[PDB]
């Protein structure tokens, strides 16, 4: 693993043993959002800071949003450690670790145009049968590269994909030169 | 998000327009022979800088967060 | 372009710099860095992308000093990998690797600029026609001739020869060959490149009245330059001959000088880049590299690029990665050797290991090529008795091996030659020797007809009747 | 008010020391760290800070063996360099790297001592005396003659004299110099140790019955006593 997939394991092993999981999913989104703008970033970054002011204005964003208790101290630590560098990578690595957990798996359908809900809740049939995950969740890019269909980028991270697209047609020409 | 934070948004950029200045920054670590300062991104590779204790040194190692 | 680039990391000569996500440099692509000088605004220092990091950001390698550039300065990457000017324009001027003019001339014109990194030719069209050449050197027109239309390598120890053998090799050649010739200074001094270009200019091959008439196109990256300079140098040289040998369809002579520098300049950019070092302390990729060098030139059915690279073996060690690696590519190469320059026997090219694949008989002349193999095995006996005569004395060996020795000694002097060039070093005007002169004297030497002159008499000579005469000039001043 | 840190990462002989994030020990500046070694209470780790680490952290190599140390001690810095003491009081006695004698029979008087890390003599104040010396050696007063003022080494594998060269030249010239010579073995076999200070008392030079009259200032940071020593013996 990764140093920040090792630090979201321990978040996610937290939102297991204290049932507050699907709270500490949304707490971890309103965090990234946080930790996004780089200003806040590079505050909590930039040692030459002093620690009890960054812990301070720590105590006071969690405060602000009300964060659940835990993973203030999760991100309390990492400003402890010297590894507050990684909290961008680790919170994004975040929903990985807390989907493989709680048993979702993320299926990334790429339409030239919005799908419908119907037929996408279909797709996630098709997804959970191919996969085995419980409450698969399917967000959807709108995406000019296809021409007709879906593609589908279920898996761990992107590995399997399975698509009626432009790459039809691609596949068509590329084997139709044959030589 | 950040909406109401405006007054913990205002304390963060006076903490680092404390600590952010121009052609300014900490030494992080000063080891035997080199030190290792942070910040400092106005500088070009070979600008003599000034410790204000009287030692002038040279930066020969323009890093990513630290400047040699 | 317009992509800026926002330069981050500057550690040594080699620079990163944070791209957008969408709009990302391909590898080998020059970055033109909007930079500030030591003194005023306006500089351009030209980088060329290496490897994508992949944080959005790009190792590249500095063409200028890296001395003047804040980490955050803006730079746009051209889309154009390194374009350097060629045509009718690149005649006469020195070049930086850049593609600008050195030599403070009216600026060149970018009519016909061409990539500089690009793909190698295919073998589907190679022209492979074996053709001896005669270059004026005694020893190397005969103990190891040259293929013309083909690489081929003056190795040698740090200042055993190799460059005033170039220089002689440019004086004989680039007046006969109608086709220009590209001199390519990579990584070499200062000092040696400003007497090639004073003697360039003052034997007519630059023609400083009609400067767009010269048979002569150098480039110089020369030693003083930042290690990405050296490294691509080289390639600049190449782009100009493969463009003579493209479109202009005409035979050109290549001589680059030094190029261990095209690897150890590749080696102190490795370094820093993240590679992880190979044996002795080069590049890992040495030998792709140097392929990447040596295979662009080669005869491809427009054209015949024969090319001398005057290749450095790094304090001799002629089992280094760096010579290792080109002994592959080079065909007639020729290794000049300090044992045999500590004693004087100028040029210092080894009789033995000095070797060519056109010293086939079918392709050489069968008496050129019997002269050339009892030449060598003369020379190969007399290294063999060279334990014995050092230490149990010249006596104790036969009468017969005695007569081996006198005439190896005979041999090795006599492929000595005083170069136009050279003349500086020697003191003593300079003779240029045809090939079958010096066949027609070697025959005599070892056919043991005239091995009465003393051996001081076949010294610095240019040919056999010049030693006859010089035997008779040391015989009376003898008891003169 | 010496302002203390806390230990915190112990590597073998070398400690690296939280202190609190106001002040942190200029390089080279001993930090004598306090604590407990057995049952009693001993307070001998003394360590010299060598560079900093950053986030108040800074790597000290103790000049003393380092078990007993644990994680979480409490350690000074005495704000000046590693003080020695010199002077009258110093001739004729076994020192440490610390500055306490060995050969325990004279507790030193430390009121005129010096800091250990001094800067080079400036340029100005050097010697025109170029004078050479008789060693009394054959082959090293007639090949290469000594110098007086200045250097002068004599290398050498193991096992062939180079000990006994120190030992033949302490012979020939230590009465004759005035001067107070002072043997500073660094990474000497301390069997060497008590035979150089045996032949010292019975030469007369260091004498049994007065310490001042001894003219000779004996220091060894034997081979022992992990590198913090031998590294400012
Ligand atoms: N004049 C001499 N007569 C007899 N033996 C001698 C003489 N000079 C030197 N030696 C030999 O040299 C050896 C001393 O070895 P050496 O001087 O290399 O030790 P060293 O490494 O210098 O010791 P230290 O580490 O204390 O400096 C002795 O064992 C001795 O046998
Ligand atoms: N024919 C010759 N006569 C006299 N001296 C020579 C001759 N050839 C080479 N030398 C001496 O050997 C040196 C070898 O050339 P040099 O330019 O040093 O090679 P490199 O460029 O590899 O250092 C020359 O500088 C010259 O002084």
């Amino acid at each position: 693993d990764s140093t920040a997939s090792r630090y979201a394991s321990a978040l996610a092993d937290v939102a297991d043993v204290t049932g507050t999981l699907e709270a500490t999913n949304s707490d971890v989104e309103k965090l990234i959002r946080i930790f996004s703008e780089e200003p806040v970033y590079y505050f909590f970054a930039n040692p030459v800071i002093s620690i009890d002011n960054k812990r301070s204005v720590l105590d006071e964003i969690i405060t602000t949003s009300g964060l659940q208790p835990h993973t203030a101290n999760f991100i309390n630590i990492l400003i402890d450690s010297e590894r507050i560098n990684l909290v961008k990578e680790i919170l994004n690595e975040f929903e990985d670790v807390f989907n493989k957990i709680t048993g979702t798996e993320v299926a990334v359908v790429t339409s030239v145009v919005k799908l419908e809900n119907d037929h996408l809740a279909q797709i996630a049939k098709g997804v959970q049968k191919i996969t085995g995950a419980k409450n698969v969740r399917i967000k959807t890019v709108i995406d000019p590269s296809l021409v007709a269909g879906f593609t589908i980028r279920y898996g761990n991270e992107g590995s399997k994909l399975v698509d009626m697209s432009v790459k039809k047609q691609l596949e068509e020409i590329a084997a139709q030169l044959e030589m | 998000a950040d909406e109401i934070s405006k007054i913990i948004r205002e304390r963060i950029e006076g903490y680092n327009r404390e600590v952010k200045v121009v052609n300014t920054g900490t030494v992080l670590q000063v080891g035997d022979g080199i030190a290792r300062i942070h910040g400092l991104d106005e500088v070009m590779a070979g600008e003599l800088v000034e410790f204000e204790e009287g030692t002038i040194g040279i930066a020969l190692n323009l890093e990513s967060n630290n400047v040699g | 372009k317009k992509n800026l680039g926002r330069i981050a990391q500057i550690i040594g000569p080699v620079l990163d710099v944070a791209f957008p996500p969408g709009k990302m440099p391909n590898i080998y692509n020059a970055l033109i860095v909007k930079g500030r000088d030591t003194a005023g605004q306006p500089m351009n220092v030209t980088c060329e992308v290496q490897q994508l990091l992949g944080n959005n950001r790009v190792r590249a390698v500095a063409m200028s000093a890296t001395d003047g550039l804040t980490r955050g300065m803006e730079v746009i990457d051209t889309g154009a990998p390194l374009s350097v000017p060629v045509g009718g324009a690149t005649l006469g001027r020195i070049f930086n690797v850049l593609g600008e003019p050195v030599d403070n001339l009216g600026p060149v014109d970018t009519r016909t600029t061409s990539p500089i990194h690009r793909s190698a030719p295919a073998f589907t069209q190679l022209d492979t026609k074996l053709s001896i050449f005669e270059t004026g050197i005694k020893v190397v027109d005969l103990l190891a001739p040259y293929r013309r239309g083909g690489k081929i390598g003056l190795f040698g120890g740090a200042g055993v020869g190799k460059t005033v053998l170039i220089m002689e090799l440019i004086n004989n050649i680039a007046k006969a060959h109608g086709g220009v010739s590209v001199f390519g200074g990579v990584g070499e001094r200062t000092r040696e490149g400003n007497d090639l270009y004073m003697e360039m200019k003052e034997s007519g091959v630059i023609n400083e009245q009609n400067i767009a008439e010269s048979k002569v196109a150098l480039v110089y990256g020369q030693m003083n330059e930042p290690p990405g300079a050296r490294m691509r140098v080289g390639l600049t040289a190449l782009t100009m001959a493969e463009y003579f040998r493209d479109v202009n369809e005409q035979d050109v002579l290549l001589f680059i000088d030094n190029i261990f520098r095209f690897v150890q300049a590749g080696s102190e950019v490795s370094a820093l880049l993240g590679r992880m070092p190979s044996a002795v302390g080069y590049q890992p990729t040495l030998s792709t590299e140097m392929g990447s060098l040596q295979e662009r030139i080669t005869s491809t059915k427009e054209g015949s690029i024969t090319s001398i690279q005057a290749v450095y073996v790094p304090a001799d060690d002629l089992t280094d990665p760096a010579p290792a690696t080109t002994f592959a590519h080079l065909d007639a190469t020729t290794v000049l050797s300090r044992g045999l320059a500590a004693k004087g026997i100028y040029p210092a090219v080894d009789p033995l290991d000095s070797t060519s694949t056109m010293l086939q008989p079918r392709i050489v002349g069968e008496e050129h090529y019997e002269i050339a193999q009892r030449v060598k095995e003369t020379l190969q006996r007399y290294k063999e008795l060279q334990d014995i005569i050092a230490i149990l004395g010249l006596d104790e060996l036969s009468e017969e091996d005695r007569l081996t020795v006198a005439r190896a000694r005979k041999i090795e002097r006599f492929l000595s030659q005083p170069f136009f060039v050279a003349e500086v070093f020697t003191g003593s005007p300079g003779k240029y020797v045809g090939l079958a002169e010096t066949i027609r004297g070697f025959q005599l030497i070892l056919s043991g007809e005239l091995d009465s002159l003393p051996e001081q008499a076949f010294y610095l000579v240019g040919n056999i009747d010049e030693a006859t005469a010089k035997a008779m000039n040391l015989e009376m001043e003898s008891k003169l």
